[PDB]
This record gives C-alpha cells, structure tokens and sequence, in this order.
C-alpha cells in the first residue's frame, strides 16, 4: 500500500459491511466496480424508437420547430421493435458470446443499448457508443421496411438530428450521459459533462446513492485530469471515501444526528466535536476565549468537513425538500466553518467559492438555472475538483418537486434506460462489495 | 421571345451578343471605369493624409485590357459596376447580415409556465401586452429596477425591438398591433393557415438587438442580450422579488431551453459561436428570405430570390471575408443574382417540367434526376456557346458551374417535389458540364462535387442529412465558393412548387415577415440595387456621437 | 460553539446573532397579519397556494436519509418557496450581509440564504418564512431607519442618510413620521401600496445602534484594531495558500 | 495635498465631502440629467418614427430619486454622465476594441526562408520595401494579378496597413520608413535596447484589416484577411506562379506558422474564434497598452492606464455585452478609471512601499504579502468610511472591492517585483475587506475570490499559471465582473516598478506602439474623455456610400 | 532559465529560474515514474534519451481503462514532471507556477 489508511464502509441503510478496507481498495485506479460503472456510462446508450417513428411520420427532425413538408415516412417501428433491436444488435456486437446488450422497454418504444466493451479498448474515446447504436438502428430500420434510396437520409435525421451541420446530435432521438468530447471545458473533463438530474434519475433520487454516483465520476475525473496524482492523491482519495462513500458512516451519522431539528450550524459543530475527538485537529493556540484549532493531516481534515459538507446538505435542503439553498448550504458551511476554527475549509475555498457563483447564477439573470441542469464541467460549477457536484446530486435527490427544470422535465428517457442497470442506479453497494474483494490486494 | 440576358448583354457591349470578335486594349485600362476613376483619386488622398502608400492602379497588372462590365441586378433594371455589389461597398448587404445576426426567436412558453406554478401568478393578453411595453424599453439597452443606471442612446438603437407571434388569432388580435407580426396580415391564406397550424397556441419572440452592438461584437452576444433584458423585464413586469431562484429558469429558458438561433457554432479550425453565417442552415435561409410570401404564384421568382440572399451573404461575406478576406468574392456571388442569367435557365426548366410531367408530379427517382438535370444543364451550356458575349460575361468557370447546376438542381427538385433529389441534379450537371468543356471550376471547385453523387442519399454519421439541414458546416460544403447559396435555393424550390409556406422553420418564416427590419426581405435583389446605387440607409452607424 | 474570533463589542454581537441560544432582543411588536402584508406574497385569508402536493399524498420509495430528516411544515404541505430581503446601511445598522447568512444558516432550518453588498436574501416554504420573517423584523436584526425591507430597487447601503436618519429608498417604502418619532411601512418589499400602513416603532438611538452593530469602521470600533479578529483572517489565507501548492 | 479624488467629489455634490447627511427625492428625478432629457426625446421621436415604442422614463422605476452623479474621467479635467462612458455611447471605447480586433502580427522569418530555399530568390531590403508597397495596395482590398476584379473603395478601407520591426536597427533603417515601426523613436533608449534583444534580426510584420470588416464580420477573420493578401503580395513582388506548390508554404507561415493573434479562441460554452476579447491574456493587454513608454517615470500611472484599458475591454464589451448585454456593466468598470479614486489609493500604497522596502527590494514571500496587501486594504477602506461621499460615489460593494483589491495587489507587485504575490495580495484583500464591512461584491463577486488563495500558487492543470499568462478564460476567472482589467494592471505594476519594456510579449508591446492607429494607446483615459465629449473620430462609417 | 513560457515570443522579466534539469535527468525521471505509476512495475515506462535532453513515457494502460479519453496521458506525464522537478530542486511555492508554466504553456487560458 501507498497509504496506510483503513475506512470502515456501510450500506445505504447505515449498517456495516466492511471493516478496515484499505483506502486504495477505494480508488478508481484499483476498484473493479468504478471500472465497470466507468465502462458502462462510455458504452450505454438509451434509443428511443417512439420518437423516432413520431418524427418520421410528422417529418419533424433537424432540432426545436423545424419540419419538412412533404417528407413524411409512416413506418411501424414501435410494432416491429423485436426484430429491429435484434438486428441492430448484430451490428454493434463484435463477436456472439461478447457484453453487448440490447434490451427492449416499455413495449418496444425504448431500447437500453450497452455496445461492447472492446470496441472501446481500440477507441481513442467514447463517442463510438451513440455513432455505432445510431447507424446500427438507422440501417437495421431502413432494412425492416426496405426504406428507399430516395427516403433513408429521413431515417438519418430521424435518429442523429441535424449532425453534422451542427457540432451536436442536434434533434436525436437517442440519448447519453455523456456529451460530445467538443463540449468539454478541458482536456480530462468528459466524466464531468454529466447533468445532475441524469444522476439523479439513474439512481432513481435515492440520496445516498446519488451522492455515491456523482462523487464517483467526479473524482474518476480528478485522476484523468491528472489533479489526483502524487501529492494531491491522498487527499482526492479520502474525498471519495468519506464524502461520496459513507466511510465510518460520518455522513450518516451526522444526519441522524441533526435531523430533526438541525441546520447547517449544528452539523458544523457536531464534525469539529467529532474530529478532534478521532484526533483529526488539535487546539494549536488559544487566543481571547478562542480555540484555534491545527491539523497535523490537512488531507483528513479536509475530508472530514467534507463529509460534514455533505451532511449539512441533506439536513438543510432535505428539512425544506427543496434544491435550489444547495448553493448557500455550500457557501456558509464552508464559509463559518473556517471562522468556527482557524482551519481551511473543503478543498482550501474551492468548494466555498464555487458556492458563491453557483448561487449567483441559480438566482439572477445571467445564466446557469436550477441545481439539477449543473454539472462538473459547467463554467459555474467546474472549479472545485470534485467536492461540489456530489452536493447537489444529493440536494435534487431530496427535492419533493420545486423545480420546473427537474429531472422528469430533462431526464426521462435516461431514468427510463440508465435506472435499468444495477451498477448505476446501486453503484454504492457494488463499489463497497468490489473494495471488500479486493482489500487484501492493496 | 429574346432569351432574358439579352437586354444586360446588349448594355455591356458595343457588339449585339452573338458576334463572336472584337477589340481588346484601347479602353485606357482602369480610365475607361468611373468607379476605378473614383478609387485612384480616393488612393491618392489616403495616401497622403495618412503618410503609407495605398491604392495605386500601377501596382501590379493593369486592370481593363477588356471592357469592365456594368452587370443588371437581376428582376431590376438598375446597371452598376461589379465595385458596387462588394459587400464593403454595399450597405444595403452589410445590413441584410446584420438584421440576420441579430435577431434571435425566444419562446415565451416555459416563462409563462414558471409564472404560473412557481409564481403562483396568472398570465393574460393584458399582462402580456405589459410586459412588452416593459421589454421594449429594456432591450434596446435601458433600465427598469435599479437606481443610478447608465442607458444607451435611443437614437443609436433605434432599430432594436421585441415583436411576438402565436397561431391563437384571438391573444394575436388582442395585443397592441405595434407588437405582433400578423400572420393573417402577412401570409395569403393558405400559408397563413399552414403556418398557424404549426405555431398552435405557443407564443414566441422576434428579438433584434442593435445594430451598433451586433457590429462592436457578434453573433454570439444577441441570444445574450436577448436573455438579459428578457429577464429585466421578467422582473419588472410580473413583480418576482428583483433576483430569486425562479429569475434562474427564465435565464435558462431564454438563452437555452426555448432559444431558436439563426447558426449554431462552429467547430475549432473555424472557430464561432452562434449567429455566424457558417451556422445558418440552407433550409433557415431560405426561410429567413420573404419571397414566398410574396411571389407565390411564381415558384421560380421564389427560388432565384434566396439563390441571391444565399450566394451574397455565404460567398461574398462568409467565405469571401470570415473564411478568406481581401478583394474577396464579388463576381462568384453576382453570377447568381445579376444579369437575368440564371433567370433564363431555370425559367426553361420549370417549362420543360410543368409541360413534361407537371410540377411535383415527376416521380421521386434517379429517372426524373437524369432527364431533368441533363436536359437543364445542356440547355445553359448551349447558350454560353450561342452568346459569346454572355460567356464573356460569366467568365470564370466556376460561375458557370454554379449557375447551370442551380438551375438543372431547382428544375429537378420543381419535378420531383423533393430537395433530395434536386441535389442529385445538381451533382450530375457538373459532371455533364466538366465532360462538355473539358472544365469546370477553379482548382478546388469540385471537392464536394466528385464526393457529391455518394453523399446525396448515404445514411453514414457526417455524410447522410436531408438538404434542407445541411448548410456551411456541412463537412463537404465547409470550403468552397459558387455551392451554398446554390443549396439554399434548391432547398426552397420543391416547396416553392408545392406551395409550402415554410421549408425548414416555420418560426424562423414567421420571423422576418416585419416590415420594421432594417433590410426588405420581400425584395433582396431590389435591395441589393438599392445598396449598389449608394440609396440605402443602414443602421449602427456613430455620426450622433461623431463630430460634424 | 465559538462562531468568530475579535474581543470588539461588533466581535461579540456577530457571535450573538449567530449563536441560537442567545435571545435575540425584541424591540417592536407587528400582528402576523402585518408580517404577511409586508411579505406581499399572499393577500390576508388566502389559503397557501401550493407548488407540488403535500408530502403524504406522495407516497415515495424508502430513502433513510428522507426518513431521517424532518421536513419543515410548509414542506410538508407543500407551500411555494418565498422570500424576504433586507438592505442594511453601512451607517452602524445592526444586522448586516454576511452577518445575515451567517446567523439564518444557524438558526434557521431549510434556509437558501444569499449575501451581496446592498441587499440579503433568504428563501423558504412560505408558511415557514411568514414564522421567522416576524422574528427578523420584531428583533434586533431590524432597525426602521437604518435597515429596509426590500424585493427590489435595494439602493441605499452605501449612501449618505437623509435629515431624519433614515437610509435612501428610491421607492420610499418606510416613512418616518415626525410626529410620533415612529417609521411606517406604507408598501410592502415590493413596493405596492399597503391599504393601511403599519408601525414600526423608533429608530434606535446613535447610542444604541453602536453598542448592536455588527460593521467595523474608523469612526465606530476599526477592524485593524480588532487584531485577533484581522490574524484569524490572515492564518486562512496564508493556510489555503499553501495548502494549495503542496 | 488633498486626497485625489477631493476634487470629484466636490464637483458630484453640494455638501462637504466629509458630510454624512443629504436630501433626496426633490430634484425631479430624469429631469435633473441633461443625458436623461436628451434621451426621453430621443425615444420619443423612434417611437413617433418607427410605430413601435422604446425608451419611456416611466417603464419601471424612476431613476434620479439621488443626485445622478458626473464622473471625472482620471487623469484628465473632463465631467461626464455615466451614460456617455457606456461603450455603445462612446466612439472612443469602440474603435479601442476595432484597433485591437483588426490587428494580427505575422512573422516573415518563414517567409523569406521559403523565398531564399524554395525557390532560390534572394532577400534584402529593397524587396522588403517592394513586397511592403505592394501588400499595402493588396491589403485593404485591391487587387494585383487578375483581369475584372472588382474592389473595396479605398476611402472605406484608409484604416488598413502594413507595417514592420525588427531588432536591427541597419536593416530597419534601410528598409522605406514609411513601412517601419521605428523602435528607437518610439521608445526609450533602455526599453528600445531590451525589445531589440529580443527581437534580433527578426523581421515582423503588424497587420491591420480594415475597421468597416471587422465590424461587419469577427475577430477570427483578421489573421485569414491578413494572410490572402500577404498571399498575394508575395506572388506579386517576388514573380511566383500565382498558385503553384510553394504558395502553399506562404500560407501556412502566415496563417499558422508565425501568427501572433491578440486572443486565442475560447471553449464551446462561450464559443468565440481568435481575436476576441476573452482570449486576450492580461499581460497582452498591458503591452497592447502604450502608457508603458512614455510614462516611465511613474509606476502607478502605466499600470492604473493599464487598469483603464483592460476594465473597458473586458468588463463593458466583453463581460457586458459579448457575454451578457443590455444596460451592461458601465460603471463596475468606471469605478477603476474615473474620480481619481484608484489613484489615490494606489500612490498610497506605492508610496507606503518606498518608505519600508524600497521598489523591488521585497522579499518575495508571503510576509510581504501579508505586509503591504493589508495595510493598502485599510487606507482604501478607511477612505470610504472618512468621506461619505466617496461611498456613495462607489455605491456597488463590488467596485469597491475591486477598486481597493487593485491597490493593495499593484502595491504588492511594487514591493516584491513579482505579479504572483501581487495577485495572493489582491485576494488577501478580498477577505480582510468582506470581514470588516460584512459585505464584498454582488451576489457571485467572489467566486474566484474564495478559489483565489489557493489557486494563487497550485501547480495543477487547470489551476496553476503565472499571472500574466491568465486571462478571461482562465477557470475561476470566466464569468464575473472587477477582476479582469485589475489583474491586467497587477500584471503591469512589477514589470513598470522594474522599468521593464514589456510584460509578456515583446512583439505585441512593439505592435502598438504606431501613430497610424486610429486610437491612441498611449493614453487610453484621454481618449475615454474624448468620446465621451463626442469629438471621437472612428473609422468604418458608411456615410461615403449612404445618401447624403 | 529564460523565463521564455506561455507561446511564440512570449517572456516574463524578472521570472528566470536557473535549474540543471537535464544534468539531474535521472532522479527527476526517476521519482516522476513514480507518480505516473499505478503499481510497481506495472507497464509505465519512463526512458531517458538523447543523455537525459528527452524522455519517452508511456503511462499504464490501466489509467486509460477507468478514462473517458486520452488526456490522461499528457495531463497525469505534465503533473508528475513538475512535481518531480520542484521537489529536486526544493523550489518554492512562489516560483513554482514557472515550472508549470514550461512544462504544459499557457493552458488553461489557452
Ligand atoms: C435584478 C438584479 C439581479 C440580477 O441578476 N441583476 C440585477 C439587475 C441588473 C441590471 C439592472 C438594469 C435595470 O435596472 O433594468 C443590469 C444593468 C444588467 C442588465 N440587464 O443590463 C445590472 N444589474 Ni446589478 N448592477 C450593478 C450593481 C448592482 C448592486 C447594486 C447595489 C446598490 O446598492 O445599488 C447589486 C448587487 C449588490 O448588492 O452587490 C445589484 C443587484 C441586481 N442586479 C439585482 C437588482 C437589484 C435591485 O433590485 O435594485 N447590481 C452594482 O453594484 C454597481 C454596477 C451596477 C451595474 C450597472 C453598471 O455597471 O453601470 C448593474 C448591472
Ligand atoms: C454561465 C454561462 O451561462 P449559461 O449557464 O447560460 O451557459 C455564461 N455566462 C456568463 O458567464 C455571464 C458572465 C457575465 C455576466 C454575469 C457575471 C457578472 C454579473 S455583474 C455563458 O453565457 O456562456
Ligand atoms: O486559382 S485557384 O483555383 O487556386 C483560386 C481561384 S479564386
Ligand atoms: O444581484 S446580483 O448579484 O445577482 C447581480 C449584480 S449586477
Ligand atoms: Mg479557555
Ligand atoms: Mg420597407
Ligand atoms: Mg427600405
Ligand atoms: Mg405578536
Ligand atoms: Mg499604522
Ligand atoms: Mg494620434
Ligand atoms: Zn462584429
């Protein structure tokens, strides 16, 4: 091992599953679930054949209000979906026997669609999954009803939108929980391209393993963008663990802790209480009936208020069952803790400061909107390295229906396929099963 | 009849247009032309009031060892030098682009929606009508909330409004008429009926920022604009507390969830953001062109006028300045809008077709592709070779390609009721034309052409779109002069010959149907004329805040 | 919990407003009536219009963090989300901006709290919001002259007071009356006419508002001579910046 | 002597500076303003015109319940309204962005290569002289090897040119000096030798395409403009094919190779090509500032000129329009520019810094930091609660904030001689100022404010650079007004305090430094006053080609 | 040592660092596999070339397998060489973004 930290890691009930499991059996790096789950958001594709065959028979493709007139195709996709999936499965698979999934939803309007993982193996990136599924289906579809030479390009549009005269599958009616390697705002960042409500309706608004989702693909990203290498990968490590993963059940703790009754100030004063109590941070200096307090391990201070940052979130915004006071529970725990003790708060004012453009821009005219349409490579939201987003996953988790943007509005036909797969919509227990596995490894 | 070159033929030359000689080298060069007269003089006194040499005719070759042409705006009769259709030299074309880019549609459905639930607040013709005496206040960059703002001059934005529209007659009639485009006014009947079908009971705004600021800035800052002042007037309008959570969905509404852009971005080597040229697609364009309001009764009127909105604002100020720059790409543009040339073309194909098959009732197959397209472009060809002047006249090969192709691709799409296969047409005129004269274009012309025929129907990722999608960034079409304002009116002329109110966007139709733009769109090439005889008024310009 | 560092009266009186436990002081008494006429969200007898149904008509799969949180009552009903907002003058006002989210993220449970230099903001369930917008304006928190309640046209921080001690309104939304020494609110935040105005009792005294305020300044007690306070400030900065390189 | 902004305040106000009491509501609210009244009949008369209505001073709330204040723009004797410091009021602020936007420096170090190797022509100065008269007829649009082109009429275009530098001084002096930037008239002799060493016997050229382009088009035409017409120079001058393999190379140097844009292109989110705003990294926009060489003597002057420059730019063009729009954000930039404010409290702290270290003699390490950035932090602070009208002139917390934090990060880099402790300074600042008034900026001010400390020194990807390679789209540093123009200054201030020639580009220092500009750079808040006084004289109008 | 960072031309006064990287070569390639590693002897491979002017460097595969992409392979190389030349050289926090600054340019501005 590089580091000799243990974490104890629960389930989503709070009740232990494993004991001492070495910090690196956490890692993205070593993990084998974070790799599958990884794998699969780069391989997994939602088709929507409703709205496909609505947009060839109205002739409505290319994006918002445009239409054809005298282009439209009438084909009877939905009632034909047996056989149009399963030819376009043996286009997308490499071999027979290989992880190529194709499965039919709700009576053949949707198609859950996992295309195999070797022909990412031999990819630069992940944009072979929509390209493959989109021409497997558009070939497989023309193929069904021997659709003309003159009349295909409908079919094209029909699935891909108006690419490539757009740089986006501008109108598809296939949909990712990625986006396109163009959109990110830096090499490295394409796991951060993931919409928070997509997060959210994966894991169907279970808040724990909401959280758990988000914190996974923020700090997978952390170790692309190379942020999590050498002296910052401790730190980045025991961010996953004690913020995203529930280790020692501090997170969980805290918010059994605080509510019924709690705010954000009495989750703060129960994490400082517990970390000096485990040894964490020590009184250093006392100034005029002041305590302040040091640490000889920023890197564990900063994950204990992280978990504590999470907590705070799911007492505040779960106490209103309303989203949007993420960006303030975000600012002010970050905000009074440092002036409660004399220490740093998460991630050194990073998490603080993206707190205070988040709320700015989720309150005023400029941009941004409500917390669930946020993500790790939003311009607002990109600058703390993954102690932010989790956060707000959890608040839209808890949000009882404020929001006219929320994740029934964006995110129906990708809770529809992503909720069907256990490792994203459970991913908690399968990270948890998989570091328990592999404890005597590290 | 005479061919409808004839009279611009006989204007240019002392010869009648089928004399095959004549004289060269004894016009005096560039003294033969008053506008390189007024050029030389102007070169000379730039020069010295600035101190660095500038124009000067002896630089370089001699220009005018032939006759320098006057070229007729074609459907005018107005004859000016080719100087005077530069886009530089041509406010009347600058302005065109300009009410283009900024202009952006914004609905106002989500907005009324958060109104009503998050708000908790009702939403009427009344309120509406406030709202839009709010919003015009606001979006010309003035302030409604906060005390001790600082405003733009009104005078300097005069031209910066918001116009609404919706297929509800009974909210449209409701409204002060100084804020609603009338459907019913501006469409006949039957497009009127189309294009209200279309709407339902959304309501959308026409939102053009000024002018001034579209110029200091780009296309990317008007759906921006748009949001800000949309959402002051939000504000004001409905009394939400001055900056709220719910102020964030009608921010995220106006600049992404119910925006409609005139161009999406661009990819990185040619690098913009949205409201750029690159970014229109052809089906947009023809749309955004108001002819088929207008000349309905003539599909060819129709077609020829977004040939020449496309051909000026893609070739002369997207591929002849942000893609190139320089002396740039006049004449490949004029080709298509000047002298009746193209007009005489695809007037012959529309009659070859109406007494062949009758319009739109060709069938939608390589058949009707290969009798239409051939018989077209052998058609155009034949007269460069009976007219020696009128060969002369569109001099470069490219020119020609693109006419003759235009031409055989809007006659096949007239047959067939289809753009598809118009497209197809216009691919197999320039391989016909390319095997007649042994040429065709300038040295990279024909990339998309020989890549052409196979793209038409593919189905592939970056190859397979319907015509009416694909535009400038299409990735064959992303280089080259003399094609993509072509496109734009192959994508027009099936619907012009079906009588379809819309090609692509009905909202995008509805949304230049405003007689307070700066430009006519009902009449580019008369506006064009108008620029070329230095008569048009544009806006933007600084002489309110500039000394006398 | 020590809540801020500094041995100023202003030291103490930010711990004050934050720390739960200390009661704030009530200096004016307004009817719950009044409080929901300023708030101007619903007019006196309407029922709470609502943004979703309530909580028990939902019926949602099992979460152990749901179940362990206890919703706010207006949550549970499913009330809108609403506002109130205060501007504080730079002239020693009691409460001021980060003072404000400070203490509302200790005190108050389910708070979207917002701080900016001429204005504070804190958004909840409205039938919530109507309970703790009666404590910010019945205590100290509030002054009538030097504090204003404001949804929009917050102007007045940072002006100069007028003849009566009272901030800038551009909406004049608080009218001291001369004749009683008293202010009225005679619009609600947003400033629409209220049918009867509503007492708001006096201004604190020059006295009074130097022993409560929560700003430093040259002419009250300076930060720079707060010298705990300014090196807890200073120890942040120089720990965040190293922690940021290694 | 009195505070430097004593006098300002004493102009805005009838009462003593000190005084803390005033009246309002009795001055008529718009109709105390001669700008408000000019504009009330202005929209009176676009609406009258145009049928629609616009500006009403009755929409919303009535401005002018306080004094609507005058500002001193700093350094000069000129009293504005706000409203004529707005940059679509202002001629000045305009044409500052068209000179940037339009200009590209192109080397012809690959050039001449490919002429010498390639194809075997010999270079000197002579052909140099030859190529630059005839890439300054080609430039702005005129023509040099084909019959019949068509071209930009020279009046239009009198703003475009070619000029050159290079660090040897015998082959500039024989190269025609009405080409040349002459490097040892322009600057003095210590920075004139600095910026030859770093040029040596490289030669340059700076390209300027017209303004009536630019503002037609977009910052991503200039470098292509430029290289057609350095592409058709270099065929005409040295005798090329005109298009053969070797024209290929031309091309590729001038367009790739050996560019220099003024800003490189930015992320999708806000999509933008090369030259514009938010590609610009500060230390670009200190050399782009000519205050450096002729206000030498005075550190706080070429760094504050700095600090106007780049508040302008980039928060009224580019954060208030290009990246919003609208009223747009006047006056948080004014704030760093006018009443002489910034000035006096950055004379204090270079001041302060002279009686403890001496300039550049700091230690380099946080001590100073925590030193100087504090007490700068507290004059500035103090100097609001001493005067209040001097808070009720900077009534926004975020103009103050920034105004302040400008100070104390300026004065910083004064004492260490090093712009990465003046920029943890600024943010030091930030703090001390939130905690003593309990307030800082506007709702999302401090975003980079609370990731500042720790990105100030972080070595990670996306976080750590030095500050003059930072600009406006730096992470923390991309959405938000009062930072961006200030760090621009920050950048200045070690490198004036050293007597640096230049802070990060040597060849953009020397690119400006040119008389032929239509704006002047070395003295940027002169020409603010001018436009503001409407006696700004831009290029790019229209009117030669518009009725009279 | 010329303080010559961040694109064509480009210059800083004052900023200059002088450090005998290349005569160091070996340690400095040495502790940046380290960091690049995932476990020991894994397939990361840091190569000196051209007596230690050049590096070849692979980084495992394993890094790409839990990736979306390739920019692992220029960001985690870039990070872990200028960790490992700061810390050869013990430069400090005040001059260490120079370092960054030549090895990755102008990134994230550009
Ligand atoms: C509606 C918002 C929320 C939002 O998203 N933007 C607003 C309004 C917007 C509008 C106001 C124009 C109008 O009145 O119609 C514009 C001009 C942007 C635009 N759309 O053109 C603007 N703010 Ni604001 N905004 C400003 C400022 C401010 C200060 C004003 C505090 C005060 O005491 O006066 C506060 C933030 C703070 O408290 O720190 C502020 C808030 C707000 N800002 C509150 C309205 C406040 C109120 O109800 O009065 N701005 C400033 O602090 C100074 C510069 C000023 C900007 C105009 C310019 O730069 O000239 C303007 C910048
Ligand atoms: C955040 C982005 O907006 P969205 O979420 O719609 O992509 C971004 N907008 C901004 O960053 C606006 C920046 C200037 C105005 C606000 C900040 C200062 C106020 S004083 C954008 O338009 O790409
Ligand atoms: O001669 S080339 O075809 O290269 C260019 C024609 S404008
Ligand atoms: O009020 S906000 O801070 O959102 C905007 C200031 S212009
Ligand atoms: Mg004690
Ligand atoms: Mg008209
Ligand atoms: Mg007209
Ligand atoms: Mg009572
Ligand atoms: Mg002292
Ligand atoms: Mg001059
Ligand atoms: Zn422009």
């Amino acid at each position: 091992a590089k580091f000799e930290d243990k974490v104890d890691l629960y389930d989503d009930r709070g009740n232990l599953v494993e004991e001492q499991v070495p910090l690196e059996a956490l890692s993205p790096l070593r993990n084998p679930a974070i790799k599958s789950i990884v794998q699969g958001i780069k391989r997994t594709v939602a088709v929507n054949l409703e709205g496909i065959e609505n947009a060839l028979k109205t002739a409505k493709v290319g994006g918002p209000a445009c239409k054809i007139m005298g282009r439209e195709l009438d084909l009877d996709i939905v009632g034909n979906a047996e056989s149009i999936a399963a030819a376009a499965k043996e286009m997308i698979q490499v071999t027979e026997d290989d992880d190529t999934n194709v499965e039919l939803l709700g009576g053949g309007k949707r198609a859950l669609v996992q295309v195999p993982s070797a022909r990412f193996d031999v990819a630069a990136e992940y944009s072979a999954a929509p390209l493959v599924t989109a021409t497997a289906f558009v070939q497989a579809i023309i193929n069904e009803f021997d659709v003309s030479m003159y009349d295909a390009n409908m079919v094209k549009a029909a699935v891909l939108g108006r690419y490539p005269q757009s740089v986006e599958y501008m109108g598809a009616n296939i949909a990712t929980m990625l986006d396109i390697p163009q959109k990110l705002e830096g090499p490295g960042y394409a796991l951060r391209n993931i919409m928070v409500n997509h997060v959210v309706a994966a894991t169907l608004k279970n808040t724990l393993q909401a959280a758990a989702l988000s914190t996974i693909l923020e700090q997978t990203a952390m170790f692309e963008m190379g942020d999590a290498v050498g002296a910052f990968e401790r730190m980045h490590l025991l961010g996953l663990a004690y913020q995203g993963m529930n280790a020692d059940n501090l997170v969980f703790d805290l918010v059994k802790a605080n509510g019924k009754e709690g705010t954000v100030g009495s989750v703060i004063a129960d994490l400082v209480e517990r970390a000096l109590e485990d040894g964490v941070i020590k009184v250093e200096k006392e100034l005029t009936d002041y305590k302040v307090y040091g640490t000889d391990d920023l890197a564990m201070w900063n994950a204990y208020a992280a978990a504590g940052l999470m907590a705070a979130t799911m007492v505040n915004q779960g106490a209103a069952r309303a989203a949007q006071g993420v960006s303030s529970t975000l600012l002010y725990y970050n905000d009074l803790i440092e002036f409660e003790t004399g220490l740093p708060s998460v991630d050194f004012g990073k998490v603080e400061g993206t707190a205070v453009g988040f709320s700015f821009f989720s309150h005023s005219i400029y941009g941004g909107g409500g917390p669930g349409i946020f993500n790790g490579n939003h311009i607002v939201t990109r600058h703390s390295k993954g102690f932010a987003i989790p956060c707000v996953a959890a608040a839209m988790a808890l949000d009882a229906g404020t929001q006219m943007f929320s994740p029934e509005a964006t995110s129906g036909l990708i809770k529809e396929v992503f909720s069907q797969v256990d490792e994203f919509r459970e991913p908690l227990k399968y990270v948890v099963e998989a570091a328990a596995e592999i404890k005597n490894e590290i | 009849a005479d061919k409808l070159f004839i009279n611009a033929l006989k204007k240019k030359f002392e010869e009648s247009p089928e004399e095959k000689k004549t004289t060269f080298y004894t016009l005096g060069g560039w003294k033969q032309s008053e506008r390189k007269t007024e050029f030389v003089n102007a070169g000379k006194e730039v020069a010295a009031k600035r101190g660095i040499p500038q124009y000067n005719p002896d630089i370089g070759t001699p220009l005018g060892q032939r006759v320098l042409m006057p070229y007729q705006v074609s459907t005018t009769d107005t004859y000016v030098e080719g100087d005077d259709l530069h886009f530089v030299n041509n406010a009347a074309m600058q302005q065109m682009w300009d009410d283009i880019r900024r202009t952006v549609i914004v609905g106002l459905n989500h907005a009324h929606a958060v109104i009503e639930k998050r708000l908790g607040k009702e939403v009427t013709p009344e309120t509406i009508t406030h709202y839009l005496e709010t919003v015009n206040h606001a979006m010309p960059g003035a302030a409604v909330v906060q005390e001790h703002m600082v405003e733009t001059h009104p005078a300097l934005v005069a031209d910066s409004y918001v116009k609404v529209f919706t297929g509800n007659d009974e909210i449209a009639d409701e409204i002060d008429p100084a804020f609603v485009i009338d459907i019913n006014k501006q469409f006949p009947e039957d497009q009127a009926e189309t294009l209200k079908a279309e709407v339902g009971d959304g309501i959308w705004q026409v939102v053009r920022i000024p002018t001034i600021v579209s110029r200091t800035c780009d296309g990317a800052t008007t759906s921006r604009w748009s949001a800000m002042q949309i959402g002051m007037s939000m504000i004001s309008a409905y009394k939400q507390a001055a900056g709220e959570a719910a102020t964030g969905d009608f921010a995220y509404a106006a600049k992404h969830a119910e925006v409609i852009h005139m161009g999406t971005y661009l990819p990185v080597r040619r690098a913009r953001g949205e409201n750029e040229p690159g970014g229109v697609p052809f089906g947009y364009l023809a749309d955004i062109c108001q002819s088929s309001r207008v000349n309905y009764e003539d599909p060819v009127r129709v077609s020829l006028d977004v040939v020449a909105t496309g051909a000026m604002l893609y070739d002369q100020i997207w591929l002849g300045s942000y893609m190139s720059g320089g002396v740039g790409f006049t004449q490949y543009a004029t080709a298509a809008y000047t002298d009746n040339i193209l007009d005489d073309f695809t007037y012959f194909g529309k009659e070859y077709v109406e007494d062949k098959y009758g319009l739109c009732e060709a069938p939608n197959n390589m058949d009707t592709v290969l009798d239409v397209a051939t018989e077209v472009t052998f058609y155009g060809l034949e007269q460069y070779e009976e007219y020696p002047a009128l060969l002369e006249d569109q001099f470069g090969g490219s020119q020609r390609a693109a006419v003759v192709a235009a031409a055989a691709g809007c006659s096949t799409a007239f047959a067939t009721g289809n753009a598809q296969t118009g497209l197809s047409g216009w691919y197999l005129s320039m391989y016909l034309h390319k095997e007649q004269h042994s040429r065709l274009g300038f040295y990279g012309y024909d990339l998309q052409d020989q890549c052409g025929a196979s793209n038409v129907f593919s189905i592939r990722g970056d190859e397979g779109l319907p015509l009416e999608l694909r535009g400038p960034n299409y990735p064959n079409y992303a280089m080259n002069v003399g094609h993509q304002g072509e496109y734009a009116g192959i994508s027009q002329a099936p619907h012009a010959a079906r009588g379809d109110a819309f090609v692509f966007n009905p909202l995008v139709k509805i949304a230049f149907a405003d007689d307070n733009l700066v430009f006519d769109f009902t009449n580019v090439r008369g506006e064009f004329a108008k620029g070329a005889l230095r008569e048009f008024e544009p806006a933007g310009e600084r002489a309110l805040i500039t000394p006398a | 919990a020590q809540y801020y560092p500094g041995t100023t009266k202003v030291a103490q009186n930010r711990r004050n407003f934050c720390n739960p436990e200390y009661e704030l002081e009530k200096l004016r008494e307004i009817s719950d009536e009044d409080v929901v006429k300023i708030l101007g969200h619903r007019a006196p007898g309407e029922e709470y219009p609502s943004v979703h149904p309530p909580l028990e008509e939902m019926d949602e799969p099992e979460d152990a963090i749901r179940e362990m949180v206890e919703p706010i009552d207006g949550a549970k009903a499913g009330d809108r989300v609403r506002y109130i907002q205060f501007t504080d003058s730079m002239y020693f006002a009691p409460a001021q901006p980060y003072v404000r989210s400070r203490a509302y993220l200790c005190r108050y449970r389910g708070a979207d709290a917002g701080t900016l230099s001429g204005r504070q903001i804190i958004e909840t369930r409205e039938r919530d919001l109507e309970k703790i917008s009666k404590e910010l304006l019945e205590t100290e928190f509030f002054d009538p002259a030097r504090s204003g309640v404001r949804g929009k046209s917050v102007h007045g921080h940072s002006l100069r007071l007028d003849e009566d001690g009272m901030m800038f309104d551009m909406l004049r939304r608080q009218i001291y009356n001369k004749d009683t020494g008293r202010v009225e609110m005679v619009k609600n935040q947003i400033g629409d006419e209220l049918d009867e105005p509503v007492d708001l009792g006096e201004p604190l005294d020059e006295e009074t508002l130097m022993e409560k305020t929560t700003i430093y300044r040259v002419d009250g007690e300076a930060y720079r001579d707060d010298v705990e306070a300014v090196e807890i400030m200073q120890r942040i900065h120089v720990l965040r910046s190293q922690g940021g390189f290694n």
